[PDB]
């Protein structure tokens, strides 16, 4: 895919210059207070998302972004005849230029409806294919933001939360694209439905395909069939049909009471093994995500529950005493870990994970294991993290980048 | 930088309930992580490095061992933390013959020392060096080069130890790394003789003192036992010296077929990164544990944690 | 409903009932009639439930057929009847996730044709195909009956459901004879009245 | 001064119990998340402020609070036949019992001048001497909280801010009495961590000559200013309760910050729940572990 490789800033807020080259896998940024790491995160988010109309809220001279595939974007802020202009020029020679005051008028029209400048920017980023990869922006105040959303948000509809965040922290703040835990729960329910429908299709396929194995057609197989039947009956995924042990006992009794029979037995064992592997294949990402999550939880486990009568599966926390609780009973740090592990999951969309201070309300044991669990999922995303905690950045010291702002005298 | 101080790390020890291990460098952390993950791939042991702990004192800033001793002294008696350092030339006798006064892993209240000079001295088993050089080779004349190297490796350890002792006598540990080049080495009948080259970028006084120390220390090393001799070679010195010795033997035994190809292979091997060599030796060392009785590892440290 | 579409369900209709009581006095009852969005959601849920019931029936019939085959193990008209059943299974919209019945039938027929005990396997295969086809009719009985009632009124379009293996979401909406798909909101007012008044008298609706 | 010495937690949502004995001045708290560190901070900042009506919103069975002077406050929640009650019993014999439904009715009366039960709570804290010392509560999300009234609060008037915080994070959230933008000692205490300028004796002293006001600073600088202003005796006579002081803080500025707070010699109790080990460098004696004991239910 396309990943960012180099960022060259000139005169950000007319005070500091920065030039940071990035990795395609992990970018751990560390520095002092007021270095501009949050400003760099906002600049990167507005660059990657294609929301160049935010750059009228930034004081700069020239911003150069070089990706891994050779795409170079030059954003230049000019001031001609007291009117401020933003000119964004690409590596292929394509460019657009728009007024800062027109951008502010468009923002005020949105605040007090799609205007002409927003549609022109959308057409410009559509005809140049500038919005191939998104960027997940994780603010440091996201726990309060998700608490605000759940006490009154989706990726496609987050206008009120984005407006609230831009009112609170300035209009340069990009759109809130990090997923909410409610969105995580809804996505989990949707993925459970997708896995169930794939299991249904494979069940129909296996019902049709088993007869061609029968028409084509000893003590160790009976034990293996018994173990597979006990494993399938004691499985969450077979809560709609878990009657394999009675079938095994009847098969063993019918063999014992009185060639091609062994062929039928081995193709049935192969069919049951293929069914079990397809069930594991369909639930591999969700089981891996729950194994990553439950490695941190002590007295509970996030698990999915079926019901034979209730066709709506239950997603939530299971206790060792047998209690079931929703995801809203989790604390702040557990919710943060859930969102960060879903961010590094393959279930999430292809974006650039931009996190500022990931260690918010996290125990020091969880900070040492968060990046291990994030990189074990092998999602292939480009992760940029700005942290002040060394327990976050342990074991990945080769990707630690220090920010040294170059102050300019005026 | 973004790292804990001595006091911050001690407070972290108070807060954390994990089983922890403190080592000197990051390379020791990576090697011990591979060693632990071989026996238990799901192990939850966290290995810390004293290199990544900031020190306010300028002298203590780059002294990892002093950081470990300070931390160990202030939490002396804890059960959940272990410390590992490098023995260096401590507990070694130089009374005309190399003598090891410990001959086992040191242990003093969760503080351990490597059996050899450093952790890399565990890589100096001949099978590990063979496997690693065979795996990381130009793959042109590997088998004959390995056979010659396997012949040279028995007596070459005396030369390597003499080089390390000559380096520590004048306190110029890093001097043989840039002074001696693979072309100066000559492959004899199992031995080597680093001729004193007339032309060197460094001043002749340092070169002369280095070769005088090497000549004055080599017969003492020869009379010593081979097994004791293989542990006193400096880890950083030893890695580069083995890389050059193998580049030299490869070019020596591969030049007759094609001089240009042998020279290209020798220069390619000599230009290989130190990290590649150390990682390959570490992986080979991990793989040889349990297959050969002559491969050692900090068993006491693994047992303790 | 035009006022509602510019700013609802059979259970959450507080705003519309409040507005209607504002216009027509406070004696007016709550507006409980189902919106076509509620009908579409209920249709999707019933289709999903029917698919899950079909999967459970597939598993049960597979286990029972294997047991009966293996226990009973130790003609020309049957192959044609099984061919017709597999053709009818392949030519249904409900089998959009699996349409490989004819290939399996051809493989079984090619294995048979090159060379008693096989007659029992043939008749239980025919019975398994008949049982699966009957469970497909039973599980989709109310949806197909309701859509047959609705499509008897619509002239140039028909309401139908769609499955596709690449996605995992059963598509519910209008189907045109030229192959285009449109949602149920592109209906006129009278056709929407037909849709709601026929869902309210259907079995899928609540007891009322 | 009156400082809390012991909080007894029993059947806290009928799942975990805690019992923590507190130091007089400094109480550093470490523990896992979900154990109840912020819950303990909210419990203390509701009891010490005297907001007993918050416990009708909190699921528990019995909580006993004993201060440093020996005065005991036992707060117990029961279920008297679908109408639950909040029984706050003191060691002086005067106890108040009111229905939880009565408390929700009082809250609904305020939502749609105090009501009868709010005046009953004020009467009980008035006639029994339960609020000698206040509690200047610092939320862990205080940067966004002072940002909330930035684009639209004072140390005494925070009823809109505390009501909004109770909307976002549950009605148990106490009154937000932390300051928002001895005295010269506080100036030099700020001046240790200042970088581009210095603050001494209403205006800043830049080397370029700018007499900039209080509110032009960055987020971490304003966090330091708010955490250090109550550290002085210039703040109110309150048990300074700070939730995670390392929020938006460098790992290196946390060391001498508690030295600067304890340089004021204020004598008020300071309780902090922190995960950063650079907060309590040299403050390990005041470090308190939170170990909630799970109970079967
Ligand atoms: N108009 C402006 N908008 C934002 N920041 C500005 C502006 N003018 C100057 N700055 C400075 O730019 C920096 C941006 O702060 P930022 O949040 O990026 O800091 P940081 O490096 O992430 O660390 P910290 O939050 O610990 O200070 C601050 O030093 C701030 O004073
Ligand atoms: N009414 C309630 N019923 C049950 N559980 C609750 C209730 N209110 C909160 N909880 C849960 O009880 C726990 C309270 O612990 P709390 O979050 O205060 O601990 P903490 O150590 O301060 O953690 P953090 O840093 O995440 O705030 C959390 O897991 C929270 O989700």
């Amino acid at each position: 895919i396309r990943t960012i490789s180099k960022i060259e800033l000139s005169k950000i807020h007319n005070r500091y210059n920065l030039t940071v080259d990035f990795f395609n896998d992990l970018n751990v940024i560390h520095g002092k207070n007021g270095a501009g790491k949050s400003t760099l995160i906002h600049v990167i988010a507005n660059i990657v998302n294609g929301d160049f109309i935010r750059f009228a809220f930034l004081i700069f001279e020239e911003i150069k972004a070089t990706y891994s595939d050779g795409l170079k974007i030059v954003i230049r802020r000019d001031k001609i005849d007291e009117q401020s202009f933003i000119s964004v020029t690409l590596s292929n020679g394509k460019y657009i230029k728009f007024a800062v005051g027109e951008a502010m008028a468009t923002v005020r029209e949105i605040e007090s409806v799609k205007s002409m400048l927003a549609m022109d920017i959308d057409k410009f980023v559509k005809e140049n294919e500038l919005q191939k990869v998104r960027a997940s922006y994780f603010p440091a105040f996201r726990t309060m933001l998700e608490a605000w959303s759940s006490s009154s948000r989706s990726s496609f509809y987050n206008r009120k939360a984005s407006a609230f965040a831009r009112e609170l922290f300035g209009q340069f703040l990009p759109s809130i694209n990090y997923p909410s835990p409610m969105e995580i729960e809804d996505r989990l329910r949707e993925e459970i439905r997708r896995a169930q429908l794939g299991i249904a299709a494979y069940e129909s396929r296996t019902f049709s395909e088993s007869f061609v194995k029968v028409f084509s057609a000893t003590g160790e197989l009976l034990k293996e069939i018994e173990g597979l039947a006990i494993a399938q009956d004691s499985s969450i995924k077979n809560g709609y049909y878990a009657e394999y042990s009675k079938v095994y006992e009847e098969i063993r009794s019918l063999i014992n009471r009185n060639n091609s029979v062994s062929g039928a037995l081995v193709v049935y064992r192969d069919a049951l093994r293929d069914r079990q592997d397809y069930q594991e294949k369909a639930f591999s990402e969700i089981d891996n995500y729950m194994s990553s999550v439950n490695s941190f939880l002590e007295d509970k486990e996030m698990a999915y529950d079926f019901d034979l009568r209730r066709k709506y599966p239950k997603v939530g926390l299971k206790f060792p005493d047998g209690s079931w609780s929703p995801i809203r009973v989790l604390s702040s740090g557990e919710r943060q870990l859930l969102t960060m592990l879903y961010a590094a999951s393959k279930m999430g969309d292809d974006a650039i994970v931009l996190i500022d201070q990931p260690e918010i309300s996290l125990h020091i044991d969880w900070q040492e294991d968060l990046l291990k669990r994030m990189l074990s999922q092998l999602s292939g995303r480009q992760i940029i993290v700005c942290t002040h905690s060394p327990s976050i950045a342990t074991g990945y010291e080769d990707f630690m980048i220090n920010i040294s702002p170059e102050f300019i005298s005026s | 930088s973004c790292a804990y101080t001595i006091d911050s790390y001690i407070t972290l020890l108070t807060m954390s309930s994990k089983k922890r291990l403190l080592v000197e460098g990051r390379h020791d952390r990576s090697h011990l992580y591979q060693l632990i993950y071989k026996f238990n791939p799901a192990s939850k042991v966290k290995i810390d490095t004293a290199q990544d702990i900031k020190a306010s004192d300028k002298a203590m800033s780059k002294n990892n061992r002093l950081k470990i001793e300070t931390i160990h002294s202030k939490v002396k008696g804890k059960d959940n933390i272990s410390f590992l350092c490098d023995r260096a030339f401590r507990e070694f006798a130089f009374n005309d013959q190399i003598e090891d006064l410990l001959n086992s892993h040191y242990c003093d209240d969760s503080l351990y020392w490597t059996l050899g000079h450093s952790l890399e001295n565990y890589f100096f088993n001949p099978s590990i060096i063979i496997d690693a050089f065979q795996f990381l080779s130009p793959s042109e004349y590997k088998y004959k080069a390995i056979e010659l190297f396997s012949e040279l490796i028995s007596s070459s350890f005396a030369v390597l130890a003499a080089v390390s002792l000559a380096a520590k006598d004048i306190d110029k540990a890093g001097l043989p790394a840039a002074l001696i080049d693979w072309k100066d080495i000559v492959i004899n009948d199992g031995t080597i003789k680093l001729i004193r080259r007339d032309s060197y970028d460094i001043d002749s006084a340092c070169v002369d003192s280095f070769f005088n120390a090497f000549d004055a220390v080599l017969p003492r090393v020869i009379a010593s036992d081979v097994g004791i001799c293989s542990r006193v070679v400096r880890g950083h010195t030893g890695i580069l010296l083995l890389q050059k010795l193998f580049s030299a033997c490869l070019y020596y035994v591969g030049r007759e077929d094609d001089a240009l190809q042998a020279d290209s292979s020798a220069n390619y091997f000599c230009n290989l990164s130190e990290l590649s060599l150390t990682t390959a030796l570490a992986e080979s060392w991990v793989r040889k544990i349990g297959v050969l009785e002559d491969v050692y590892f900090p068993d006491s440290l693994l047992k303790n944690i | 409903e035009a006022w509602s579409s510019s700013s609802r369900s059979s259970f959450y209709n507080r705003k519309a009932s409040a507005f209607a009581r504002e216009l027509f006095g406070q004696f007016l009852p709550s507006i409980n009639y189902p919106s076509p969005m509620e009908i579409e959601d209920r249709l999707r849920e019933e289709i999903r439930r029917a698919q899950l019931g079909i999967a459970a029936y597939e598993s049960r019939t597979f286990s029972e057929s294997f047991v009966k085959v293996f226990s009973a193990l130790f003609t020309g008209e049957l192959l044609k009847e099984i061919e017709g059943l597999a053709i009818a299974q392949d030519s249904s919209i409900k089998n959009g996730y699996y349409a490989e019945y004819s290939k399996v039938y051809e493989e079984i027929r090619s294995l048979i044709n090159r060379n008693n005990s096989v007659s029992g396997a043939l008749v239980v295969y025919r019975d398994a195909l008949r049982d699966r086809q009957d469970y497909q009719e039973k599980a989709f009985s109310e949806i197909d009956n309701y859509m047959s009632s609705v499509n008897s009124f619509l002239e140039d379009k028909e309401m139908a459901y769609d499955f596709d293996l690449r996605r995992k979401y059963p598509k519910v909406g209008l189907k045109f004879p030229d192959g285009s798909w449109s949602p149920i909101r592109v209906l006129s007012s009278g056709e929407r009245q037909l849709l709601t008044m026929l869902y309210a008298a259907s079995k899928m609706g609540d007891d009322a």
